[PDB]
DNA sequence: GACTAGATCAGAAGCAGTAGAGCATGCATAGTTT
């Protein structure tokens, strides 16, 4: 299960928000 | 997942944990303490129902239970709360460093056994539900018990032991001046030994930046909004249940407390007659509305009783193709109905047979919808929604049905007459390469609500009376200065071609 | 031992040696009245520390904070002492007004004297400015020591006398620095010592002083001719002289 | 050394300064 | 150097009182 | 018998979400008076 919050288990971990990246 | 989460944070005192390699850096003791804090900031915010506990092994002094030697209890298992991070901030710096020593010491021995025996009486004193047990290890010491192998063999026997009750365990191994290798001995006291966490570390583990990652947003379990039946005529029923994969987020409630103390105050209202000064509840009194120059007067009960149309649920009316569903329609958030088979049995394989059968004729089932009792009734559709994943597999789309709301007659609003003006196609084309330049991927988590995340770092500063609150960035703000880099000069090559030499739009 | 009556107070002192309960339960068995936030009645908070309450309060001009160490001395005498700037972090219109009456702006107030440790305080208040320039600094100074007979002090005793030093080879030439040992540190000294000491000869030189090297005399003597006022030669004993007597001596004796 | 003097002499100054403005505007006042 | 600043220090103290003297003086003839 | 201690059920509290009303604030739009 990669990717599970480590905070708050049984809740998939969110990533930062980037806003806008132009390509 | 029903419950509460328990933590325990265990952090070594040993003397090589107050040992930094270079001038310029963090001791482990100050990045494990660092650490909680932020799973403590992080837990207030989220999750504030949730325990959480603080142990210190390899102590002079000790506070447990049980009285074993060497073995500090800081903290128990208990909500979080301001008070704990204010304690557990005297530790952080150097001398943080010299008061922890005062207080407790360092450089002694210790068991793992009596570690995670300490830690197996605390998780049994809890007298709430939790779903989850969590143990963390902040060491960087591979070989704790090298010159005796009976220690080694007990702390096995414990760590086996707490497995089979339950109890996770986590090794977050910190910075070695030589290099930390599981194979040694944490290969058998891991919970889950990873493959690639086999090889010797170098460098502190990378779970210590996610842990150091703030998060201030509030999680919630999931839970059912209503449980309706679907009623596609009087005698075929099934039941289903509705949630909310949208919902607003809004600050927390104030209270109202009072000035000398602090004391929470309780609110009352209360309607009383002018000329008598008796107290009427709140069925004396009746309604009226002024129509055609005339009272009419109507009681409380039938005013209520005005909404009464159908029995709360969802009745089947049809099926709609997809394009006469519109997107401007836009009237209310979506909800999301899946099957439930606890209430009726059966309901699972024709909710799966209509899902099936309206995405590979591509309609959507139109239906009236009522919520509550008493409540005037809607017209939903329902669009299937198939199941969709990502690369690593993790579902990103869950099966079921979208509950879109449609407009009435009386949602849509007439709009002024407005003539047409076309545009060339040059114009279109420089506006096109316009667009072209300012592209970029949208993601539906890429942006985060200012206010909210203002207000959290406010209030954290006031509790923790910090010097100054921390400044969120605005993401939403638009970036003028890479937008006018990235366009160049077409700006102006399309306001000479669609502007005249003396418009002035600001004015 | 109730100096206090009816007084309303509050307290948010953090980081101190005297932490906020002790504080508390003092004003509470001195008959004062304690609240946790302040309010119309109010009529001072302490704060012992820069928190973001103390902040918020001195951003909203309604209130005067006061440091913990006015409560200390209240309680050391038994007795209402007057505030002060000293003891304050922020004040209110009203005390602002009240406080320009009788009280600069600065710490200091022009009805009661002043003592080493008072204007060390108000000075401490004060801040480095760069508003003046080498040259004007040093007229107002010597204006400022000739007013009120200030011209006795002994490291100020070589205010109003530049000297240049014939520690160059060609006149008006910095790239013709000389090597003297004794030379260079008793420019040196003379500089130290409050005299003026130009690399240039311009007009503004006063006195000259020449080494044991005689050569150029002859020069020196020439140069004075064209100058509109004449300086005076003198030998090293002269410096050595005034330095061990600290006090000026005659030229005469040391032309 | 010259930098504590010029120092200071630049805090007397201003300080001075102030306190010949307060005398200026009480002779002012008590001209009335 | 070290007494340069006591010096200084006791030397603005007399003038700082003489004028805040002439002050007090001068509000004693205002209180007319 | 009696006590003590384990395990099972049902009601109340907390919480989330919705709906109705009021207030305040700001702004815009149009009618009346001079």
């Amino acid at each position: 299960c990669p990717g599970e919050s480590l905070i708050n288990p049984g809740f998939k971990s969110k990533k930062p928000a980037g806003g806008v990246d132009f390509d | 997942y029903s419950g509460r989460d328990s933590l325990i944070f265990l952090v070594d005192a040993s003397k090589a944990m107050f040992e930094s390699q270079s001038e310029d850096e963090l001791t482990p003791f100050d990045m494990s303490i660092q650490c909680i804090q932020s799973v403590y900031i992080s837990k207030i915010i989220s999750s504030d129902r949730d325990l959480l506990a603080v142990v210190f092994y390899g102590t002079e002094k000790d506070k447990n239970s049980v009285n074993f030697k060497n073995i500090y209890v800081l903290q128990e298992l208990d909500n979080p709360g301001a008070k704990r991070i204010l304690e557990l901030d005297q530790f952080k710096g150097q001398q943080g460093q010299k008061r922890f020593q005062d207080m407790m010491g360092h450089g002694s021995d210790y068991s793992l056994s009596e570690v995670l025996w300490v830690c197996a009486n605390l998780f049994s004193d809890v007298q709430f539900k939790m779903s989850h047990k969590r143990i963390m290890l902040f060491t960087n010491e591979d070989n704790p018990h090298g010159n005796d192998s009976a220690k080694a063999s007990r702390a096995r026997t414990k760590a086996g032991d707490l497995r089979d009750t339950g109890i996770f365990l986590d090794l977050m191994h910190l910075k070695k001046p030589g290099g930390f290798d599981i194979s040694l001995f944490y290969r058998d006291i891991i919970s889950i030994a990873e493959d690639e966490d086999l090889r010797v570390h170098f460098e502190e583990s990378s779970k210590l930046e996610d842990l150091l990652r703030k998060v201030r947003a509030k999680e919630t379990r999931k839970r059912a909004l209503s449980r309706l039946k679907l009623k596609l005529n009087k005698d075929i029923v099934i039941s289903v249940g509705i949630y909310n994969l949208v919902q607003k987020a809004l600050k927390p409630p104030p209270i109202k407390l009072y000035r000398e103390t602090n004391e929470p105050v309780k609110t009352k209202t209360r309607t009383f007659n002018t000329s008598t000064g008796g107290l009427l509840l709140p069925s004396d009194t009746k309604r009226s509305q002024i129509y055609g120059s005339r009272q009419i007067i109507l009681e409380k009960e039938e005013t209520e009783e005005l909404k009464r149309f159908d029995d709360p649920g969802l009745m089947l009316m049809g099926f709609k193709p997809l394009v006469l569903l519109k997107k401007h329609h836009y009237l209310r958030p979506s909800l999301f109905v899946y099957p439930e088979e606890s209430l009726v049995i059966g309901s699972s394989t024709l909710f799966s047979a209509l899902l099936i059968k309206c995405l590979e004729k591509e309609v959507a089932a139109l239906c009236r919808y009522t919520p509550r009792r008493n409540i005037p009734p809607y017209f939903v559709a329902l669009v299937p929604q198939e199941e969709e994943l990502d690369d690593q597999k993790i579902q990103v789309t869950p099966p079921g049905f979208q509950l879109v709301f449609l407009p009435f007659a009386d949602d849509k609003r007439k709009m002024p007459f407005t003539e047409k003006i076309m545009a060339t196609p040059e114009q279109v084309g420089k506006m096109k390469a316009i667009v072209e330049k300012l592209r970029f991927t949208y993601r539906s988590d890429s942006f985060e609500n200012p206010v909210l995340q203002q207000h959290f770092r406010n209030l954290e500063a006031l509790a923790l009376d910090l010097m100054e609150p921390e400044q969120a960035v605005d993401l939403t703000l638009p970036k003028v200065e890479a937008m006018n880099k990235r366009l160049g000069s077409l700006v102006d090559e399309f306001k000479e071609l669609v502007y005249p030499p003396d418009y002035n739009p600001e004015g | 031992s109730n100096i206090f009556e009816d007084v309303e107070f509050c307290v948010m002192s953090g980081t101190d040696s005297q932490p906020k309960p002790d504080l508390e339960n003092r004003i509470a068995e001195f008959g004062g009245y304690i609240v946790q936030n302040p309010g119309p009645d109010t009529y001072c908070v302490i704060a012992g520390s820069e928190n973001i309450r103390v902040k918020n309060i001195i951003l909203s001009n309604k209130h005067d904070v006061v440091k913990p160490a006015w409560l200390l001395e209240c309680f050391k005498t038994k007795s209402f002492v007057p505030w002060q700037p000293r003891f304050m972090i922020h004040m209110c219109p009203s005390t602002k007004e009240h406080f320009a009456r009788e009280y600069d702006c600065y710490g200091d107030s022009y009805f009661i004297d002043t003592d080493l440790n008072q204007l060390k305080e108000v000075f401490s208040g004060i801040k480095n400015s760069n508003e003046q320039t080498p040259e004007e600094m040093a007229s107002l100074i010597a204006d400022l020591e000739y007013r009120y007979s200030w011209d006795c002090s002994p490291l100020s005793m070589f205010r109003r006398h530049t000297v240049y030093l014939d520690s160059y080879a060609v006149i008006n030439d910095l790239s013709t620095k000389n090597e003297g040992t004794r030379l260079a540190i008793k420019a040196l000294e003379l500089r130290f010592h409050g005299a003026k000491v130009v690399s240039c000869l311009a007009e503004g030189v006063s006195h000259v002083i020449i080494g044991e090297d005689h050569s150029r005399v002859a020069d020196f003597k020439a140069f004075r001719r064209t100058f509109k006022r004449k300086f005076k030669i003198l030998k090293e004993s002269w410096v050595t002289d005034s330095i061990d007597k600290c006090e000026l001596q005659e030229e005469n004796q040391y032309l | 050394k010259e930098a504590l003097e010029t120092d200071l002499y630049k805090r007397f100054i201003l300080v001075l300064n102030e306190k010949k403005t307060k005398i200026r505007s009480l002779h002012n006042k008590l001209l009335n």
